[PDB]
RNA sequence: CAGAUUGAGAGCUCUUUCUUGAUUUUGUGGGUGGUGGUGCAUGGCCGUUCUUAGUUGGUGGAGUGAUUUGUCUGCUUAAUUGCGAUAACGAACGAGACCUUAACCUACUAAAUAGUGCUGCUAGCAUUUGCUGGUAUAGUCACUUCUUAGAGGGACUAUCGAUUUCAAGUCGAUGGAAGUUUGAGGCAAUAACAGGUCUGUGAUGCCCUUAGACGUUCUGGGCCGCACGCGCGCUACACUGACGGAGCCAGCGAGUAUAAGCCUUGGCCGAGAGGUCUGGGAAAUCUUGUGAAACUCCGUCGUGCUGGGGAUAGAGCAUUGUAAUUGUUGCUCUUCAACGAGGAAUUCCUAGUAAGCGCAAGUCAUCAGCUUGCGUUGAUUACGUCCCUGCCCUUUGUACACACCG
């Protein structure tokens, strides 16, 4: 069984829920105040658990791809923002969230520097993050 | 107009001497990148020279093309005070390429 | 519509007056013989010419034909 | 080994699939067909499954590999490489006999699963926002 | 400065004169028994210019679509340089402009 | 009309 | 149209699409009074309804009816669309796009 | 040119200029001290 | 004195930073590939340059 | 200095494009028909199709002398690196910028227009062109402008062939 | 220089005596420069009649003639384009042909700036030899299918049914990548308009001005100014929706050096906007798979001027630029207005079309609610007519021909 095998979604909610149970992420002090993205309105509804299943998102994401920056991570889950009269645009996510995200998983592991650029997954993030796919569809 | 005897002086073996000039069209330029001096006295001492029958000058793209006549290369053989071997350099009857 | 023009319908009947033998009820046949009876400039107006000249190659057998 | 390797294509979206002899791994970009994101469009996938039977399939595995176009747009890109994979292998190492049916079945149904769609964007003309609409006059 | 792997880029505006270069270097890199590796056809870059047809502001809004197609090509040469430079005079064409890279 | 007048 | 069936099924437990089709032949007017005017007055004409047209009307009659039942209402488009179809099938003149297709024959009764 | 004549004329007198012109010209065409030394040689 | 006032504002990054090669015009100027010519002008020469319409 | 290639072959066509009209202004009354860039090794061959190639070679090739260098002291060529030649344009009476610039020439010598426009009609065709087409708009002495057409033999007006012939 | 003066560290001018040296100061002529006037003096260009289908000569017939027929009753077509009728016969321009682009080619030609399978080397999961990857500019591999582009091929309404003057054609199927001129454009006739531009031109004739300039330059303001009428548009009036998370797919293009600073990844700071340090790319190599938006899934909201809508305004944080005040623009919090689907009227549109939805290029130091293109999702309804409206043709009337603006 591989990450490629499970479905996203739910696969990100079983990511999130082992993450927060395992409580070794270190999540900055700001996650209750700050929105996502310049284009949000509003922060995000799941206060307590949006960083858990965000952090399981990037994992997930980099696990499929090869040296993807922080840069990259911003348009990714930026979306469209809602000026008032003017046509809507697309527009990056925060940096430090996703900045953080990333340097908060490199010290709990999956993740390191790549060359060139990027941020690679670990030895050790492949042989987890299967596993998280194995629990995810027993049922 | 004012130029200094020296700056006009090499004006003069600059138009003799290669006796072609061209000039930008840009009056505030300081340096015209073949007299040292500015660019509007270039194109003013030249406008001089055009309008008393030493020069022709012609205008294409913002640019200035100065050619020297004939009655021209006598004209400085005496004022310049030089030997009256002058060809000039395009005067020098290099001959053409059939 | 695809109503043929005079470029291609007096100059399909001129070949039928001067190589009605050597013609057949093929296009494709015909398509290769007028690249060398006749001097046509573009592809296009070749297969044009040659698939006029077979509805009248076709419309012969039937009867006689006008213009020819 | 007996490896025949096709692609389908619609408005810019382009599958490409390989088909070798095998067990019966079918996969999208390295993920099993059972989980297309497109889930309102997972039917259109396995319509040329269920269309000839699965068993068709035990001796051959497909991966296909979908860029360019857009999300529906990579379905039907999908469906046709599939479809084409099995026809193609079909005429280089079985009988041509047997490849004729399965074409007959697939083509009674639905044409766009062995004919690519030949319709593509119009371009835009000055005058108007679009290829035919014009900007509104005023008298 | 012998046997060396050589790279030459062509680029023009006209694809005749491009070919009939790039077919004349292929020809003389096969009498001489030269392994050659080409010619790569780069994917063409459209150089489109759109103006407004009217010189003053008044008509109906009608606009020009102007073009420059550029064409560029390269072609992997096993020689040593001196070798190669003199290919280059053979098939000098004004239309298309050479660069050598090694 | 028009007219440059001056004041200094 | 997905959801749509669903309600339609656990409502009078029919097939589905058997209720669409029964819908669509009971909702298409099958005389219209088209007009004739000779270049400003009124001279109103019976006509009738090629089956083409008599049911593509019909879809776009259904369709129109559950959008506006739907607007500005806790009932969803789905279930509004369910509403509208169950209605139309047994002929109901409680629906939309029936009182339209009566209205539709009862003018081009008024012509002939 | 707008009178009935000077179109007698521009049309005589346009002809015969280019077939002289053409004819002339076409059989003709076939046929078959320095300035450095004296600035610088300041001895 | 004069010579610090005279033609003394910046003619930088400006429209009057540039100005057409053929007429020297600074409205409608053309910067695509270094062209930097005025689009009257760009007209007059596009034959010459080398740009032909075709679509 | 190092410049993109999308931006080298315009700037190539940007330069023919000048000097064809420095040309044209210099060289109006020898029947400037056009000129040929010939890129080629450490020297840049322009040729330059006129009527009269004595006027640009006048007085011991004084003029081409004194023009080739007004091109080196422009754009900052090399002396070397560039070779003018002048050649006669073969058939004069099918180039019509010759013979544009020769009704100009007649024109302002006060020749009648009939005369005139009729010259060029006779010519281009014993040249042998397949049609030619004259159009003179203006105003001569005249207060109101007006524009004649002069026809001869077979003209094309539309598609690529007006393009190619 | 210094002081006064000045908005100014303008010797502009005034006190002030220094400096330069026949370049130059005054008058005459003559110039020259004008985004000054005249598009009702002009060139060139463009728009329009009109991209509708129209225009023309040779011979022959008619007429004293100017002229006419040819250039037409009918059918057909997008078409003066064809069949046909025929005092006409035989032709040319325009249309069509032509050119560019998009769709096909497992048939050629190759590709380490494209991709792939194997193979070296390598990771995770079940251990069956399997499934996902990374790496690979020496594996000194194999291949051209996807990608690119050059030489070609392919569609000509092909075959078969109907209707028709059995003609031009039209409508259906089958085959087909493509059967609406295959889709879309580029070019585009004979003349012409007092159409628009001398505010694109060192394109111009003439008139005006030319030293207290209407030339040019510096400083500041204005082109944005606000009781009002109109046009091209953007957000919206909600639940087929707003948010909050998650999923995550394009194409057209552009990009620099001793500059006067280009596209900018990656790392590190910042809630953001943005900053900083390195590196790649003059480019199928790097930005870039431009991981775009609509869109899809799971949640909150629950018909409420509500979490729709985001004007107006207060306070604060950055970027560009000499300079942001009359907020250039971006970001944060707060303020949260009309609008609850719009009268008489009126616009655009027939298939990858309309409608949404974003993205790039142009303008650009900064600013796109604008244009030019591109792709994503993707329909309803005709495939007909002259009823309205505009244009074309024929007949007809005319005291018009500067041609009804007569
Ligand atoms: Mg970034
Ligand atoms: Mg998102
Ligand atoms: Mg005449
Ligand atoms: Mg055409
Ligand atoms: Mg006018
Ligand atoms: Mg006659
Ligand atoms: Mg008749
Ligand atoms: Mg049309
Ligand atoms: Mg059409
Ligand atoms: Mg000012
Ligand atoms: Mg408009
Ligand atoms: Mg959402
Ligand atoms: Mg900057
Ligand atoms: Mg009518
Ligand atoms: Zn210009």
């Amino acid at each position: 069984v591989s990450v490629r095998d499970v479905p996203a979604q739910d696969f990100i909610n079983a990511y999130a829920q082992f993450l927060q149970r395992q409580g070794k992420l270190e999540v900055p002090g700001y996650v209750d105040i700050v929105k996502t993205s310049a284009g949000n309105d509003l922060p995000p509804q799941e206060a307590e658990t949006w960083f858990y299943k965000r952090a399981a998102s990037i994992a997930r994401h980099i696990y499929l791809r090869k040296q993807v920056g922080v840069g990259a991570l911003n348009k990714l889950y930026g979306g469209a923002k809602n000026r008032g009269f003017r046509p809507h645009k697309h527009v990056d996510a925060s940096g430090s969230i996703n900045r953080k995200c990333v340097q908060a998983l490199q010290k709990i592991g999956v993740l390191e520097i790549s060359p060139k650029g990027g941020r690679r997954i670990s030895e050790n993030g492949q042989r987890d993050l299967d596993r998280i796919a194995a629990q995810t569809l027993e049922e | 107009m004012l130029i200094p005897k020296e700056d006009r002086k090499k004006i003069h073996q600059y138009l003799f001497q290669e006796g072609v000039v061209v000039a930008k069209k840009d009056f505030n330029q300081p340096k015209h990148d073949e007299i040292d001096t500015r660019n509007l006295f270039v194109i003013k001492a030249l406008q001089s020279l055009t309008s008393k029958g030493y020069v022709k000058t012609q205008f294409s793209w913002q640019y200035y093309y100065y050619t020297l006549t004939d009655e021209g290369v006598e004209f400085l053989r005496t004022e310049l005070n030089i030997p009256e071997g002058i060809l000039p350099l395009t005067r020098l009857k290099n001959a053409p390429a059939e | 519509g695809r109503v043929r023009t005079k470029t291609v319908k007096r100059a399909s009947k001129v070949l039928i007056e001067r190589f009605y033998p050597k013609l057949t009820l093929d296009f494709e046949t015909n398509k290769r013989l007028t690249s060398e009876i006749a001097v046509i400039q573009s592809k296009r107006l070749r297969n044009k010419i040659a698939g006029y000249t077979t509805h009248l190659m076709k419309r012969i057998q039937k009867g006689p034909v006008r213009g020819i | 080994t007996q490896s025949v390797q096709t692609f389908g294509k619609k408005k810019t979206a382009t599958a490409v699939a390989h088909v070798k002899a095998g067990k019966g791994l079918i996969k999208i970009n390295g993920s099993p067909i059972t989980l297309v994101q497109p889930e309102i469009l997972r039917f259109k996938v396995y319509e040329p499954l269920t269309l000839v039977g699965l068993d068709k399939f035990q001796g051959i595995d497909i991966r296909v590999k979908v860029t360019g176009g857009g999300h529906v747009s990579q379905v039907y890109a999908i469906r046709q490489a599939i479809a084409k994979g099995l026809v193609a292998y079909h005429q280089k190492y079985v009988d041509e006999a047997s490849k004729n049916e399965l074409k007959k079945i697939f083509a009674s149904y639905d044409k766009t699963l062995l004919v690519a769609d030949s319709r593509r964007m119009e371009p835009k003309k000055f005058g108007g926002r679009g290829a035919r609409a014009r900007f509104q006059k005023s008298y | 400065q012998q046997i060396h792997k050589i790279r030459i880029t062509l680029t023009s505006t006209k694809v005749k004169q491009l070919e009939n270069v790039s077919a004349n270097i292929i020809r003389n890199a096969a009498q001489y028994n030269i392994v050659k590796k080409g010619p790569v056809r780069m994917p063409t870059k459209v150089l489109k210019i759109t103006t407004r047809k009217t010189p003053n502001g008044e008509g109906s809004k009608t606009w020009d679509a102007y073009e420059m197609r550029i064409h560029k090509r390269v072609i992997d040469l096993q020689a040593p340089a001196s070798t190669v430079k003199r290919i280059t005079q053979i098939t000098i064409e004004p239309g298309v402009d050479v660069e050598v890279t090694i | 009309r028009k007219k440059k007048v001056y004041t200094t | 149209v997905k959801h749509a069936l669903e309600i339609i099924h656990v409502l009078t437990e029919q097939n589905p699409i058997q209720v669409v089709v029964d819908a669509i032949v009971n909702s298409g007017a099958r005389e219209d009074s088209t007009r004739i005017g000779s270049s400003g007055t009124v001279r109103r004409q019976a006509v009738d309804v090629s089956p083409l047209r008599r049911v593509n009307q019909a879809i776009a009659l259904l369709t129109i009816g559950a959008r506006e039942a739907s607007f500005r209402n806790i009932k969803t488009i789905a279930e509004c669309l369910a509403e509208e179809l169950i209605n139309a099938a047994k002929g109901s003149s409680t629906s939309y796009a029936i009182k339209k297709k009566d209205e539709l024959e009862r003018v081009a009764k008024s012509n002939r | 040119g707008q009178s009935d004549k000077r179109e007698l004329e521009g049309e005589v007198e346009g002809t015969e200029d280019a077939e002289a012109e053409l004819e002339a010209e076409a059989e003709e065409n076939d046929e078959s001290y320095l300035a450095e030394l004296e600035l610088s040689k300041q001895e | 004195a004069h010579e610090n006032v005279w033609f003394s504002h910046p003619r930088n990054f400006g429209k009057g930073s540039r100005q057409c090669r053929h007429c020297s015009s600074h409205s409608g100027l053309i910067r695509k590939y270094g062209l930097d010519l005025c689009r009257q002008c760009f007209r007059e020469k596009a034959a010459d340059i080398g740009f032909n319409k075709y679509r | 200095a190092i410049l993109s290639k999308k931006k080298k072959l315009v700037a190539d066509g940007v330069f023919y494009a000048e000097l064809n009209e420095f040309f044209t202004r210099e060289l109006a009354e020898q029947g400037y028909a056009g000129v040929e860039v010939r890129k080629t090794p450490s020297k840049l061959e322009v040729i330059v199709k006129a009527s009269n190639t004595q006027g640009v070679l006048g007085e011991q090739g004084r003029r081409i002398h004194e023009l080739t260098s007004l091109i080196v002291k422009r754009f900052k060529l090399s002396p070397e690196g560039i070779a003018i030649y002048a050649e006669r344009v073969e058939e004069r009476g099918l180039s019509a910028a010759v013979q544009a610039e020769a009704l100009k020439a007649k024109l302002l010598s006060g020749l009648p227009i009939r005369r005139a426009a009729y010259g060029v009609l006779r010519f281009a065709m014993g040249a042998g062109a397949k049609g030619v087409e004259v159009v003179i708009s203006g105003k001569l002495r005249a207060a109101r402008a007006k524009s004649q057409k002069y026809a001869d033999g077979f003209m094309i007006h539309s598609g690529q062939p007006t393009r190619d012939f």
